[PDB]
């Protein structure tokens, strides 16, 4: 049996598998950072998104 | 109030946000555009035993 597609990948910085990486890339988060910290919002540039 | 790069058209005076609050202004004496950003605020939590 082949479990390399679901076992964690040590090459990635976060220990997620190939399928977990596909599931994280397919779901488009609005903003998953939660690290705005009011310093990003001081500059009013159009790249700031909502 | 900060210096801004908003390309105001010459008939435009104010800029508005999504909630129709003023986001940029034109200074009347010197025709320049100023961004308005509200002052620093946040929540305070107390961690105690
Ligand atoms: C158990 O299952 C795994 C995965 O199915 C097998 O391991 C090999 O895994 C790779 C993919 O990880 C298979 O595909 C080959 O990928 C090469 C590049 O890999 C990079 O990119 C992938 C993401 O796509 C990363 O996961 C990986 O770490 C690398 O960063 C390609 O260069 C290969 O192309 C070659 O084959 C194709 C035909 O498929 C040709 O057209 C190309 O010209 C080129 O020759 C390839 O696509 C690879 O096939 C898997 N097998 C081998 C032998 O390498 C395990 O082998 C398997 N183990 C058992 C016991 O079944
Ligand atoms: C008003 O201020 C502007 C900006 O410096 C200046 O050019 C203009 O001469 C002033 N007008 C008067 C009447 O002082």
């Amino acid at each position: 049996f082949n479990f390399s597609q679901i076992l964690p990948d040590p090459s990635k910085p976060s220990k997620r598998s190939f399928i977990e990486d596909l599931l994280f890339n397919k779901v488009t988060l609005a903003d998953a950072g939660f690290i705005k910290q009011y310093g990003d919002c001081l500059g009013d540039i159009a790249a700031r998104d909502l | 109030l900060t210096e801004s790069n908003k390309k105001f058209l010459p008939f435009q005076q104010f800029g508005r946000d999504i909630a129709d609050t003023t986001d940029a202004v034109r200074d009347p004496q010197t025709l320049e555009i100023l961004d308005i950003t509200p002052c620093s605020f946040g929540g305070v939590s107390v961690i105690t035993p």
